[PDB]
């Protein structure tokens, strides 16, 4: 079905023409508008305090990276390469090669961030739940290269930020 | 020094100014300029703390440089920066305006407008919430605040 | 909320207050405690030039009257 | 009434502890309203929450004026917040 | 340009300040889109038609989706077909508030603008709570949704809904009958039914041209 | 006299402001900032063409109204005479032919813009 | 103490400009749903002092282009004219006592039309050009139809006299007398002062920054300056004229308290107007005037010829 946006004729009687011409006269459409905006100023705003007040979030929001840990303290990430693979933009470099103990562990697992788009491709691919998108996002940084992040940062990012991110996991895991 | 006392409250006085009166120019490029309306918008008024939009390069204070800067559009930008007087300073927004982004290994597409201009800060995201961008104009408000023109010049 | 509104218009207020009654005070001030004589004609403007020739001190304002003519 | 919103700007002027404490909050958060304090954490920031606020300005923290080793009486951060806290004023939970 | 949207290079002939032709330079936000799809597997070219029309996100997710999944000869369950069609108006909001409002910002008026971005700023936080990402979502995906709804969506989408009706009506309180609205707007640009058709448009401009016609 | 002293009073504040706006910053010019600005590409033509005025008639038409307004003008003054059925009959003779004459441009198109 | 008295009329004239530049701004935001500036100070108090030392100490820039010295004139003669037009204002009492105090208004606005055009000549690009074009056009109309309308309101006056106003409308008002030509008046003052709908000699969504495209720093703060210094004299002006206060010689503050209220009141209308209305297109605004106000005010100025003969209520000539 369909319906007119705009079709439609004004009645001629002399009480109506009269309307009409004191409307026209009388900027009585114009009144209202003002009387609309005037509404709009008595009414709250709907500004918030930032930075005292900070707008709300879900637990599946993605921002910065970090690599996870085991509650034993040993890593999560076992240098599959899935985050690598299924990354849109490319932006995970991985290497790795037995670690002492004979581990599956990397060397190498820089994330560039100035590459990266934030698609949460690389937690979904994780089987081990190791690298994950935190609840950060006011991270950023006067030059180029600190937003070049290597393990050592992604590891302490996740040492950082693990309770959240636990909490956050935990909250939306059973929706994955 | 009472000299040196006069050009740090003189320089104390000039970069409160600066910190406090931003004027972005009103340039956005792409997807990351919609999160720029979303920071101008109630939720998060940038009006309040002093940051308004100018059209007009000269009459603007920081460059905004949010989405992807290609081949073609380079020049367009460095035109509006050059034309736009000093005290400037540019701030970055998303993937594609710090790096190359999505986009990075594409033929008309500059990764990084910092090799066409100078940039002060980076804000980082795909795209970076509004929240994200207005701590990025607040951390350049808190770099502006540490400037010591005066002082630098009162010792040499 | 709207009323933080007010205080810019407190303060853009009390600045239009001062240049009336700046001139109000200094009018009075000029001319003895009195407003200031508006002479829009010939005729006004001459007796404000007999008032001064008749004060005896070079000023119009100063007014003199039955103890100055006896 | 008007009589009645005077006397809550009063009480709001003497909830934050006198009129210094009131200019303190008003020069450093841009804001002077009252709510029940959540709790404090480690750094000093200080938390608290008004269900009667819409969305978005019931929850505010106010930053402490010294963290780790910067003087943040005047600059404070969004990322000033540990994440426990910030996971509770972002409203990823209910639960402080 | 205020007016240009940012990477317009509308090359104009002016007699005065009557338009002579107009030549629009596009390009300049061109990346190669279509190529790096090429480069690409499905899953990863997906948030490239996220970005495509950053404005209905889902919406061209949606066709992208459409397309493999007939090309795959597979089907997409109802609850995910339902969600899409929900997202799909949600985002056809999104979209015609961004259009309506810049629309009035360009003629003149704002304050339109900055109420319909506040209800954009609440659809905005719909989008994120489903999918992690206010806009960018990458949430319909060749096959169905990533991810289920959680479990307050559907009644905060009802109260946004159900508040929603009022934006509009003061939206068109300030437009609707105002004479210097309809003065810009009334019989500029205007385009014939056949013309319209002929040159290629769809959707709004052949619904104003009058043809009976909607996908 | 002292409407000599206030125009020169206010000349001199801007002046001293204008003064002040050069001097005070410091500069920094060269020729891409200092050139002509057309949103961010070079300007294909010079800005002293010649530049179509699609309302030329209208400004002829304003030129006549505004001696039409300064005859008008003196009519406060005017009603004061004795002669007031005279100066009524002068001061409607006056209106009605700037009437006339605006009815005339309207209804023979001078109002409207070259297209 | 005539230039203690200048002072007195110019310091607190600008102080008031910008601080109605804030409320224009915290106006704006609520009619918007915004809160607007309240960060720089105290609900944003120091706002326009930090706007002001930003403005000033930002370097100022000629084009390569640009015709110099009629390029540093305009924003003299702009901010000099309207900083002048204040001086015939009784308020209750006019720091400069004129004979004839609306010609010479008519006449300094009028001058303060080229500074604009001038600008727009001198900057040498096509923008200011198109803005300059524009003023002429504005300028044009409503040049016109103020020049009537204050010739018939004043006309119920019987001079050309400020003070003669307020002797005028001791009792009742203009606003109650001739409100027609008020309304048009208030719609004229308007195009007068460039304000919206007919911001169209700087109109940003059509032109960047319009005449003012090449003006940055110091000379673009004396144009924003005069802008709404003009804002506020009309203002004060339409006041004067139609809103009479009541005056006690022997007590004048309470005629500039009265005169004050009035003023603020009808500029927080024009910012009020700003944020409700969209912009005209310039020739529909020379078309508004023409072909609707004009045959108006010819037709009420014939009537206020005729009605205080036909009454016998012409008003005395001094
Ligand atoms: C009440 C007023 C009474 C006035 C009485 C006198 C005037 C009578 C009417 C006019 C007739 C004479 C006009 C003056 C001719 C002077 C000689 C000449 O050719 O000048 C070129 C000069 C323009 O040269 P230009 O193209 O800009 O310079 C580019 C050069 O090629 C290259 O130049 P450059 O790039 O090397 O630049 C160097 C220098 C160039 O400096 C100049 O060109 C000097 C201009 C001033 C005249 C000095 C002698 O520039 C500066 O110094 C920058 C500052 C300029 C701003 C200050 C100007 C003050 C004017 C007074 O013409 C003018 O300045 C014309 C304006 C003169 C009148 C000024 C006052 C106007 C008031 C308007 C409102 C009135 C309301 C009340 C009624
Ligand atoms: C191109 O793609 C696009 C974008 O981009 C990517 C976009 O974003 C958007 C989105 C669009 C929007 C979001 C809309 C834009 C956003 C808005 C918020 C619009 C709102 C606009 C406004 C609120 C207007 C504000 C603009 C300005 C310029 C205000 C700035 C203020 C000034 C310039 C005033 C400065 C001048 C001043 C203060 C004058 C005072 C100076 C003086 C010297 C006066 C003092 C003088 C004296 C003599 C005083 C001295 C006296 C003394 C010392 C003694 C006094 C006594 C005492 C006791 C003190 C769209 C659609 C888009 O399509
Ligand atoms: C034309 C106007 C005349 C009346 C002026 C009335 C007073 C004006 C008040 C407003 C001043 C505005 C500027 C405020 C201060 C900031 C800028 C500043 O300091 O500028 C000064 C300028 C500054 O030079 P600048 O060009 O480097 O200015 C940039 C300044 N900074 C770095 C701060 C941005 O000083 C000079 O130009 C001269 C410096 C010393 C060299 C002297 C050379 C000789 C000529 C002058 C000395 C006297 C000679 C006597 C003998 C002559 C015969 C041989
Ligand atoms: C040109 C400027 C110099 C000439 C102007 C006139 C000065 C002498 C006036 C003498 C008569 C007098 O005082 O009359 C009182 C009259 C007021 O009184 P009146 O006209 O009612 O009657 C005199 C008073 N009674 C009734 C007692 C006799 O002044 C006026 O009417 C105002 C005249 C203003 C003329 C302005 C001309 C243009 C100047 C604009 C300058 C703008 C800035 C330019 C530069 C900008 C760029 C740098
Ligand atoms: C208008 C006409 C021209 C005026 C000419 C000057 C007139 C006087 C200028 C007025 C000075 C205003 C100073 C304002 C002080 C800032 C208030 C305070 O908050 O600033 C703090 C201190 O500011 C700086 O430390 C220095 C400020 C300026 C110090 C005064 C210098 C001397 C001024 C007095 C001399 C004036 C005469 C000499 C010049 C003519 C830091 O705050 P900030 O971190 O940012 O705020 C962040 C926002 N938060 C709080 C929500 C997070
Ligand atoms: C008729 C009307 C005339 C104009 C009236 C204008 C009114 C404007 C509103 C004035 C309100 C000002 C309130 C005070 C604001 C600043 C208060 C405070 O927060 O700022 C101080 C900064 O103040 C400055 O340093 C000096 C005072 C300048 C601010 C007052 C400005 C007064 C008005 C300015 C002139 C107005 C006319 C301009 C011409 C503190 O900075 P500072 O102490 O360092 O920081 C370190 C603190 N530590 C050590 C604890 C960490
Ligand atoms: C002094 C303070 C005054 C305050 C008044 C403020 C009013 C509200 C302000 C908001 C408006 C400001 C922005 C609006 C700008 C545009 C205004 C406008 O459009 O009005 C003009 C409007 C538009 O015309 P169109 O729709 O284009 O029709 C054209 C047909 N071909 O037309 C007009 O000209 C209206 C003119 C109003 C004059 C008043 C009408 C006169 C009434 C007649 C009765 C009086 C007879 C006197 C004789 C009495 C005998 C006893
Ligand atoms: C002694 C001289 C005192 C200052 C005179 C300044 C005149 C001058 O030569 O400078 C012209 C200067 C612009 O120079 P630029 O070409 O832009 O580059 C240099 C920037 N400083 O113009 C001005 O400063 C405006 C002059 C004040 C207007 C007063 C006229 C009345
Ligand atoms: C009670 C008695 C009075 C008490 C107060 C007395 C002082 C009041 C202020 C007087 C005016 C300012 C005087 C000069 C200030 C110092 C300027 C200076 O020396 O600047 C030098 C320097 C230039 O750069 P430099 O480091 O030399 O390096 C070369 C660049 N490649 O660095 C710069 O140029 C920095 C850029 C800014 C310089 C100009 C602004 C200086 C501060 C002005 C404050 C007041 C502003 C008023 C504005 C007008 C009114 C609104
Ligand atoms: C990016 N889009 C869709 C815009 N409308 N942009 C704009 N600057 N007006
Ligand atoms: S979020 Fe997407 S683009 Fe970013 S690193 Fe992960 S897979 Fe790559
Ligand atoms: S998908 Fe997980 S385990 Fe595999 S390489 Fe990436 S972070 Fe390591
Ligand atoms: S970084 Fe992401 S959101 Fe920003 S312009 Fe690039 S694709 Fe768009």
């Amino acid at each position: 079905t369909y319906k007119f946006v705009n079709m439609r004729e004004p009645s001629m009687d002399m009480k109506s023409v009269t309307d009409r011409a004191a409307q026209t006269l009388l900027w009585t459409e114009l009144v209202r508008g003002l009387g609309m905006t005037l509404s709009y100023l008595f009414r709250e705003p709907a500004t918030i305090n930032y930075p005292f007040e900070k707008g709300p979030l879900s637990p599946r929001f993605r921002g910065e990276h970090a690599l996870r840990r085991y509650p034993s303290g040993e890593e999560r990430c076992i240098a599959c390469k899935l985050c690598e693979a299924v990354c849109p933009a490319q932006a995970i470099t991985i290497e790795a090669e037995p670690r002492a103990d004979g581990s599956r562990r990397t060397t190498r697992y820089d994330i560039d961030m100035t590459k990266c788009i934030y698609c949460g491709f690389c937690q979904e691919a994780c089987p081990v739940d190791a690298i994950v998108e935190g609840p950060n996002f006011e991270f950023s940084t006067e030059t180029h290269e600190e937003l070049l992040y290597n393990k050592e940062k992604l590891l302490n990012n996740g040492d950082k930020w693990e309770a959240e991110i636990a909490a956050n996991i935990q909250a939306d895991y059973l929706y994955r | 020094s009472r000299g040196e006392y006069v050009v740090a409250k003189l320089d104390d006085l000039v970069n409160w100014a600066r910190r406090s009166s931003l004027w972005p120019m009103t340039f956005g490029l792409a997807c990351c300029a919609v999160e720029m309306m979303h920071m101008a918008a109630p939720r998060y008024d940038m009006d309040r703390f002093g940051v308004v939009f100018r059209a007009s390069p000269r009459q603007s204070d920081v460059m905004i440089v949010a989405g992807t800067l290609t081949n073609k559009m380079a020049p367009a930008l460095r035109k509006v920066y050059d034309q736009m007087p000093e005290p400037r300073y540019v701030v970055s927004m998303g993937s594609c305006a710090n790096g190359g982004g999505y986009y990075h290994y594409s033929y008309s597409v500059v990764r990084g407008c910092d090799r066409i201009v100078p940039v002060d800060i980076y804000v980082p995201g795909c795209p970076p919430t509004a929240e994200a961008l207005l701590y990025g104009i607040l951390q350049l408000q808190r770099k502006i605040k540490r400037e010591k023109r005066l002082r630098i010049w009162y010792r040499r | 909320m709207w009323f933080e509104i007010l205080p810019g218009i407190a303060v853009m207020a009390a600045c239009l207050f001062i240049p009336g009654m700046a001139t109000a005070h200094i009018h009075k001030f000029t001319n003895g405690g009195k407003e200031k004589r508006v002479a829009h004609f010939s005729y006004q403007w001459n007796l404000m030039e007999r008032d001064r020739c008749i004060s005896g001190v070079n000023r119009y304002h100063v007014t003199k009257g039955l103890e100055n003519i006896d | 009434e008007l009589v009645q919103v005077l006397r809550r700007g009063l009480q709001q002027v003497s909830g934050h502890g006198g009129l210094r404490g009131y200019l303190r909050v008003l020069f450093r958060a841009n804001d002077v309203r009252v709510g029940t304090l959540v709790g404090e954490d480690k750094y000093g920031n200080k938390y608290y929450e008004d269900n009667k606020q819409f969305f978005g300005r019931h929850r505010w923290v106010i930053y402490t004026t010294e963290m780790n080793g910067r003087d943040t009486f005047w600059d404070v951060d969004g990322s000033m917040v540990p994440p426990e806290w910030h996971r509770w004023l972002h409203c990823m939970t209910d639960d402080p | 340009h205020p007016a240009a949207h940012g990477v317009l290079r509308l090359v104009m002939e002016l007699s005065g300040e009557m338009v002579r032709k107009c030549d629009p330079h596009i390009g300049l936000l061109h990346r190669g889109t279509e190529k790096l799809i090429e480069y690409k597997t499905y899953l990863q070219a997906l948030p490239y038609f996220d970005r495509l029309d950053y404005v209905s996100m889902m919406c061209n997710e949606q066709a992208y989706s459409l397309a493999v999944e007939k090309l795959l000869n597979i089907q997409p369950p109802p609850r995910a077909q339902w969600i899409r069609v929900l997202f799909g108006e949600i985002t056809r909001l999104l979209n015609h508030i961004m259009a309506v409002t810049t629309h009035a910002l360009d003629i003149g008026a704002m304050t339109p603008f900055f109420w319909m971005f506040e209800e954009r700023e609440k659809m905005f936080e719909f989008y994120e709570r489903v999918s992690g990402a206010r806009m960018h979502a990458a949430y319909i995906r060749p096959g169905g949704v990533h991810q289920d709804l959680p479990l307050g969506l559907l009644d905060d989408i009802y109260e946004f809904s159900k508040n929603f009706s009022f934006r509009i009506d003061e939206l068109e309180e300030m437009l609707t009958n105002n004479r210097i609205w309809r003065n810009r707007t009334v019989d500029i640009g205007v385009v014939t039914a056949e013309d319209a058709l002929n040159y290629g448009f769809s959707g709004v401009m052949l619904r104003g041209s009058g043809i009976q016609w909607d996908l | 006299m002292n409407i000599m002293l206030t125009l020169l009073t206010n000349v001199t504040l801007a002046s001293l402001l204008v003064l002040i706006a050069f001097w005070l910053p410091q500069l920094n010019a060269y020729s891409e900032k200092t050139s002509p600005y057309e949103c961010g590409f070079d300007p294909m033509g010079s800005a002293r063409l010649p530049f179509s005025m699609k309302f030329f008639l209208v400004a002829i038409t304003f030129l006549l109204f505004d001696l039409e307004i300064a005859l008008l003008l003196p009519l406060p003054w005017a009603s004061q005479t004795n002669n007031l059925k005279t100066m009524l009959t002068m001061a409607l003779f006056l209106l009605i032919l700037l009437a006339a004459s605006l009815a005339y441009e309207w209804t023979q198109k001078g109002l409207e813009w070259a297209e | 103490m005539f230039m203690i008295n200048i002072l007195s009329l110019i310091i607190p004239i600008l102080l008031a400009v910008a601080f109605l530049t804030l409320v224009e701004r915290k106006v704006l935001g609520y009619m918007q749903l915004r809160k607007g500036p309240n960060v720089v100070g105290p609900y944003g108090l120091l706002q326009p002092i930090a706007d002001a030392l930003k403005l000033f100490t930002k370097e100022p820039l000629r084009p390569a282009t640009s015709s110099i010295s009629m390029f540093i004139i305009a924003p003299i003669l702009a901010l000099s004219l309207a900083l002048t037009m204040w001086v015939p204002l009784p308020m209750p009492y006019p720091l400069i006592n004129m004979n004839l105090g609306v010609l010479f208004m008519l006449a300094m606005s009028s001058l303060a039309v080229y500074s604009i055009l001038w600008s727009g000549w001198a900057s040498n690009s096509k923008y200011a050009l198109i803005g300059a074009l524009r003023a002429v056009a504005q300028t044009i109309s409503y040049e016109v139809t103020l020049a009537i309308i204050l010739l018939s309101v004043l006309l119920m006056n019987g001079s050309y006299t400020l003070s003669t106003l307020i002797t005028t409308q001791e009792h009742i008002w203009m606003i109650f007398t001739s409100w027609p030509l008020a309304m048009m008046w208030f719609i004229s003052t308007l195009a007068e002062t460039n304000r919206a709908p007919f911001d169209l000699t700087e109109g940003e969504s059509e032109l960047v920054s319009g005449f003012n495209v090449e003006y940055a720093a110091g000379p673009f703060a004396m144009f924003f300056m005069a802008e709404y210094a003009n804002i506020i004299m009309m203002n004060a002006f339409t006041a004067i004229l139609f809103l009479g206060a009541s005056h006690d010689p022997h007590t004048p503050e309470l005629y500039t308290i009265n005169f004050v209220l009035k003023t603020l009141a009808l500029t927080i209308t024009f910012l009020w107007i700003r944020a409700s209305y969209p912009r005209f297109r310039y020739d529909q605004l020379m078309h508004l005037l023409w072909k609707s106000f004009l045959p108006l005010t010819l037709a009420l100025c014939m009537w206020h010829i005729s009605l205080p003969i036909m009454t016998a209520s012409i008003p005395p000539q001094s």
